[PDB]
């Protein structure tokens, strides 16, 4: 059964940077795409970005560029994301998701079948 | 009368559901003037021409095609009779070289700004002692930036190798009938109403089901077959957003594509009797590829689709249709494999209307890839060498694969967006008749007989 | 005539057996793809034929087709007429309502016809 | 009850009664486990096809107990008639009747030879 | 008597797990005398 | 204890025992291996 | 040929030896260039 185990968050001042790691068990994390949502209180689940299969290649939304990175590690099976100059905006519970497809698609993310407990990000004065 | 014997009888017509391994069987067409095609058709025995079709009477069967067993037998066959032709031709080790590109300004379009890159690099010849400096046209979307005149690297080798195509053979599908051993029988619901699961009154079973074209595609169904009566909607589960909401049409879609660049090809030897084909000037002007359908038909067919989907998020919902998001160009856009080259259209002309209760021709541009990864697959690619000349094709769209958008929960507004994905869709679509029974042919019985002593 | 092959699916099971031959007779009819997968599935279906033969041989029944058995018809089995069983229903109503009833049939016939030969064996040494 | 090969130490007698036992289990049932085990496959239903046909030349498929009108040389074994049957095992009668079982053979293959021969005769009579 | 320890071949490895086990092929034909004949 | 041929040194003696005897060990060095590339695809995890 | 030091940081007087630093060159996944990776290797891995 795939699980997925969120680690790092927590509380930072405003501007610096952060790192979060999810960790994959029950797949091997080359051939299926994984992604990075956000969900804001009061608001539905928007998203953050992914990485697929197809050559390592990685996708933002309009949002964030620039500022966040997702890199990959398949000897250790962990997807990390790195965050850097946040904002007040940033402030939401974090998930990484993934469906088990060799391609992504930045509009069905939130919409997906396994998903992380997920970690809570806070930045503020 | 009084008393009751058991008796056993010997092939009886009685089936049961199970699963098999079928097999292939194409026309003969003497095999002569056929240029190597992929999917070869001198690999499985010839078919018969006469087919045969005995109607079954008084028989209801049940059906499920979200749980078949062909399609995963289906896409196997096709991947390893892909897995073939590929083997014996040449394997681009050495081109995983620091490329010294440019970009090209030979009478350009501001439309096709950048896109095409002269790159020159290094290359070993036949005898592993010298080295030949060569250059080539490389489309962008198959290098990127290193390092960051500068340098680029291909896109591919810093995972894996590609194996060029073989330059002879031919992509160009041809039908394929699968057939079953001998004790299994191959069921088809000949229904008109019939929506993909349920219970089906008039079945017939047939010798082998008739010619699948494996087309490969996206987003947009193409070359298929059509339904009669009026367009049907199936899906596994029409209430969650998370299923495909698979359309079949009624009349096909006339869609022409062209790429209108006079392209070169040239090529080089990087070993013994190993040949890499490269591109190599493009004569005239530089125009980019592009798609046309109309107008009326289009709009048409999509008030028939839009009459046929309210029978399920009821009649007073306002229907909107939307383009796609996001990256990843093999599952956002249109990505047909016109003539041996392939293209990625950009569909956003096509959806976008919003229809409430109450001769122009659209165009679609398209770009061109070389190096791709079909039949999804980790560390595996391949290189599809150029094709000289104008490129020029038509085909019928008769097909759909949308996707409900959600999370509304409570509102009047469903939209629709297009989506592709994994291939086994695009084979459920011509599948969705079919089932493979295993016959017990032995049988108990009362009746009033002894077996004399 | 209703040939073909299954022709006689929906036919009810009086006039059902009938054509009892041509199920019978198109139940045999024998490095790319189609390699290793045919010779198995071949050499399965040949398995089968031969394991179904030896088990309708050892009941008596050498030949083939209808044959017929001492092996008393116990009424709990299925308490139902003959005219009603054997003119207003089909073949494939009846294997789904006798499932479960089975697997004791066949032992009954078996010993039964161990039973019989045993017999026939013993009383042929008199004479 | 018994299971396969659960009287292969009972006298011939009470061995002569589960002999659909021992029939039953003589046919039920890249890398590697790739062509070995088809050849396996193979040899075991030709081996059984075999079996049959040698049992059904003689005039036999009514199967297990098959009576013949071949006459027992005393030559062969002349020990008794109860010896056998009430204490020897069929692992010993298989060991002490072992270079007699290739004239038996063609014995009961020219008496049913010569058998059907007659019946056609007696049949074209009348 | 002087004793010292030595493997090398590694089918002696696994001779100590298969020590009582044997694989034999059964026949099931056989040919018996007894007092009857196959009547004409 | 069983053998081919116990009159000869020239076969294994091998013995089997009725008790077992428990033993451990440990390998107390801390490792840590760093991953470098030599190919299209391929890595040549080494010590370090 | 690898170019190989003893290591000698906070060794054992038992373990004298039987690890060496040894430095080389590999091809990077572009066949241009090199690198300069380093390993530790066992003494029995080893032959001068
Ligand atoms: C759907 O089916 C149509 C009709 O078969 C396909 O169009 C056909 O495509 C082939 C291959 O591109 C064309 O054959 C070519 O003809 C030219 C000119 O003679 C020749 O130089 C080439 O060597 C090749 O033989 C064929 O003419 C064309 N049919 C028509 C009527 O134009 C279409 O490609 C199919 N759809 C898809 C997505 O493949
Ligand atoms: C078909 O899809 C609907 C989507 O609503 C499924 O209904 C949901 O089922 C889940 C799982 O039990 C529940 O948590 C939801 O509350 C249900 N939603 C509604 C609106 O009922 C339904 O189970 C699906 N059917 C099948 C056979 O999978
Ligand atoms: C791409 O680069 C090549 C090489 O730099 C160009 O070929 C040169 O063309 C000029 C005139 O067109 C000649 O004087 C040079 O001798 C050519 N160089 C070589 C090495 O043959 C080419 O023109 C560039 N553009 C295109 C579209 O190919
Ligand atoms: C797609 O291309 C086909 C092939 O050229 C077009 O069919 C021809 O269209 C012209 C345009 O007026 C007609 O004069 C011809 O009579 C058509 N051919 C035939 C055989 O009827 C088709 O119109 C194109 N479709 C679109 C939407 O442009
Ligand atoms: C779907 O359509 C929208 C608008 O119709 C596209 O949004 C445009 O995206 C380009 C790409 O950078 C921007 O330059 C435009 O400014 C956007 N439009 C507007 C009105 O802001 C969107 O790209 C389309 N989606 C796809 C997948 O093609
Ligand atoms: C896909 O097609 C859409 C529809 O034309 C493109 O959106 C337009 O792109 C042009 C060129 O960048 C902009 O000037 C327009 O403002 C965009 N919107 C509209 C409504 O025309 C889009 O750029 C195309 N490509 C992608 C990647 O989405
Ligand atoms: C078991 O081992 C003994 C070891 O002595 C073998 O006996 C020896 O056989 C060789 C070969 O014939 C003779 O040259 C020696 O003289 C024999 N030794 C003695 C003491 O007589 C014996 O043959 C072995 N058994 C088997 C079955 O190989
Ligand atoms: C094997 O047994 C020896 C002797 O008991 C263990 O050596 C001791 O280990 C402890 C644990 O750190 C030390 O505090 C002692 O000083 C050691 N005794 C010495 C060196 O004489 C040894 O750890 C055991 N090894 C195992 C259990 O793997
Ligand atoms: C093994 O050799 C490497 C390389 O010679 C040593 O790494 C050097 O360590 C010193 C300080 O310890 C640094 O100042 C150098 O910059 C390092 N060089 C490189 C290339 O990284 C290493 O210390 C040696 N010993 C061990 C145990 O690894
Ligand atoms: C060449 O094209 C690239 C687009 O990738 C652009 O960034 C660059 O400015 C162009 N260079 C010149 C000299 O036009
Ligand atoms: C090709 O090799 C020559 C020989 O050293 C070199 O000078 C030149 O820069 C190379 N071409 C490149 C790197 O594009
Ligand atoms: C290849 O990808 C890796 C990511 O694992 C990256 O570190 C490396 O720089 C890439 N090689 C290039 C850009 O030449
Ligand atoms: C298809 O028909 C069956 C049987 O009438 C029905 O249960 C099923 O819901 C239908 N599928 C739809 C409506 O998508
Ligand atoms: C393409 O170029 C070749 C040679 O220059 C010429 O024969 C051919 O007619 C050109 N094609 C078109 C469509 O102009
Ligand atoms: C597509 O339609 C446009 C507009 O009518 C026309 O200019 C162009 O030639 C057409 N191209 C094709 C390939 O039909
Ligand atoms: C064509 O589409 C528009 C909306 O895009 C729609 O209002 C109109 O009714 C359609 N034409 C016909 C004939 O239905
Ligand atoms: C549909 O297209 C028109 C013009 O092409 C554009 O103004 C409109 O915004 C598009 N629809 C949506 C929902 O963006
Ligand atoms: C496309 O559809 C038309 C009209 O149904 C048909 O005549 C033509 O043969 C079709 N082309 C195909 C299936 O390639
Ligand atoms: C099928 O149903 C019809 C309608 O009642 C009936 O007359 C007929 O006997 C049934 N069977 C066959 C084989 O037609
Ligand atoms: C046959 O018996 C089994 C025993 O559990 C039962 O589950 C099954 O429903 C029975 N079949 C019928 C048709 O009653
Ligand atoms: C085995 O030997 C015992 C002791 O003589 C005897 O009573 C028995 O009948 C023999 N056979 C079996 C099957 O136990
Ligand atoms: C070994 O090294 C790791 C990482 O430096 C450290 O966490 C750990 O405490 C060390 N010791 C043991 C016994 O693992
Ligand atoms: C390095 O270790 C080897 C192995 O014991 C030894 O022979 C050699 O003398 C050592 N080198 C130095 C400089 O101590
Ligand atoms: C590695 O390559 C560089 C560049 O050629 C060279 O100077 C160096 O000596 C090499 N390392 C060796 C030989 O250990």
């Amino acid at each position: 059964q795939v699980q997925l185990q969120e680690s790092g968050g927590g509380s930072v001042q405003p501007g610096g940077s952060l790192r979060l790691s999810c960790a994959v068990s029950g797949l091997d994390v080359e051939s299926v795409t994984i992604g990075w949502i956000r969900q804001a209180p009061g608001k539905e689940r928007e998203e953050v970005g992914c990485i697929s299969g197809n050559f390592d290649q990685t996708y933002y939304v309009d949002s964030v560029k620039g500022r966040f990175t997702i890199s990959r590690v398949n000897e250790e099976n962990t997807v990390y994301l790195q965050m850097d100059n946040l904002k007040p905006e940033d402030t939401a519970t974090y998930y990484c998701v993934t469906d088990r497809q060799f391609y992504c698609a930045l509009h069905r993310l939130p919409v997906s079948q396994y998903r992380g407990q997920g970690t809570q990000v806070t930045v503020s004065s | 009368a009084e008393n009751l014997w058991v008796t056993v009888y010997y092939g009886v017509p009685v089936w049961k559901d199970a699963e098999t391994t079928l097999f292939c069987a194409s026309d003969a067409k003497a095999y002569e003037t056929e240029k190597h095609n992929v999917w070869a058709t001198h690999a499985c025995v010839p078919t018969d021409p006469n087919p045969q079709e005995i109607h079954l009477e008084n028989v209801t069967e049940e059906f499920n095609m979200w749980k078949n067993n062909m399609v995963e037998q289906m896409h196997t066959d096709i991947i390893s009779l892909w897995d073939q032709s590929l083997k014996p031709c040449v394997k681009l080790t050495p081109l995983c070289v620091t490329l010294q590109c440019t970009n090209v300004t030979n009478n350009i379009t501001d439309d096709m700004r950048g896109e095409l890159k002269n790159c020159s690099f290094n290359m070993t010849t036949e005898l592993r002692d010298k080295k030949q400096k060569v250059y080539s046209l490389f489309y962008r979307l198959d290098v990127v930036q290193i390092n960051e005149n500068k340098e680029y690297r291909l896109i591919n080798c810093n995972t894996s190798a590609c194996t060029q195509a073989c330059p002879k053979v031919s992509f160009e599908p041809i039908p394929i009938h699968y057939c079953a051993p001998a004790g299994f029988a191959i069921l088809k619901c000949k229904d008109k109403k019939f929506n993909g699961t349920g219970p089906c009154p008039s079945v017939s079973t047939v010798q082998c089901t008739h010619g699948i074209k494996p087309v490969v595609s996206t987003q947009l169904l193409l070359n298929g077959s059509l339904a009669e009566e009026e367009v049907m909607i199936r899906s596994e589960n029409i209430t969650n957003n998370a299923k495909n909401i698979l359309v079949q049409f009624n009349t096909p879609v006339q869609i022409n594509c062209t790429r209108p660049n006079n392209n070169t090809r040239k090529s080089i030897r990087i070993g013994p009797g190993q040949a890499f084909y490269a591109t190599g000037d493009i004569i005239g002007d530089i125009r980019q590829a592009h798609c046309n359908v109309s107008k009326a038909t289009w709009n048409e067919t999509l008030g028939k689709v839009v009459k046929q989907l309210r029978k399920h998020f009821g009649n007073n919902t306002i229907i909107r249709f939307a383009n796609s998001s996001g990256g990843d160009l093999e599952v956002t856009t249109h990505s047909f494999n016109c003539g041996g080259e392939f293209f990625y259209c950009n569909t956003s002309g096509l959806f976008n209307s919003t229809w409430i209760s109450n001769n122009d021709s659209i165009t679609l541009p398209c770009r061109i890839k070389q190096i791709i990864n079909m039949w999804q697959r980790i560390g595996q690619c391949m290189y599809a060498p150029p094709i000289q000349g104008v490129i020029r094709c038509v085909s019928n769209i008769t097909g759909l694969i949308l996707t409900r958008d959600g999370g509304s929960t409570n509102s009047t507004t469903e939209t629709f967006r297009p989506g592709g994905g994994d291939m086994r869709d695009n084979w459920r679509s011509e599948l969705y008749k079919y089932k493979v029974v295993k016959i017990e042919p032995l049988g108990v019985a009362p009746t009033r007989c002894k077996r004399r002593v | 005539v209703f040939l073909g092959f299954l022709g006689a699916a929906g036919s009810t099971m009086g006039a059902a057996s009938m054509t009892l031959t041509v199920q019978a007779r198109n139940l045999l009819s024998g490095l790319t793809v189609w390699g290793i997968k045919q010779l198995q599935a071949r050499v399965l279906a040949v398995e089968r034929y031969l394991r179904d033969q030896q088990l309708l041989g050892i009941w008596g029944c050498s030949g083939k087709l209808i044959c017929c058995t001492n092996v008393p018809w116990n009424s709990s089995w299925s308490n139902r007429n003959l005219s009603e069983i054997w003119d207003n229903m089909t073949w494939l109503q009846w294997d789904k309502e006798i499932s479960n009833y089975t697997q004791i049939i066949y032992g009954l016939l078996e010993e039964s016809q161990n039973q019989q030969e045993k017999n026939e064996q013993d009383l042929l040494a008199l004479d």
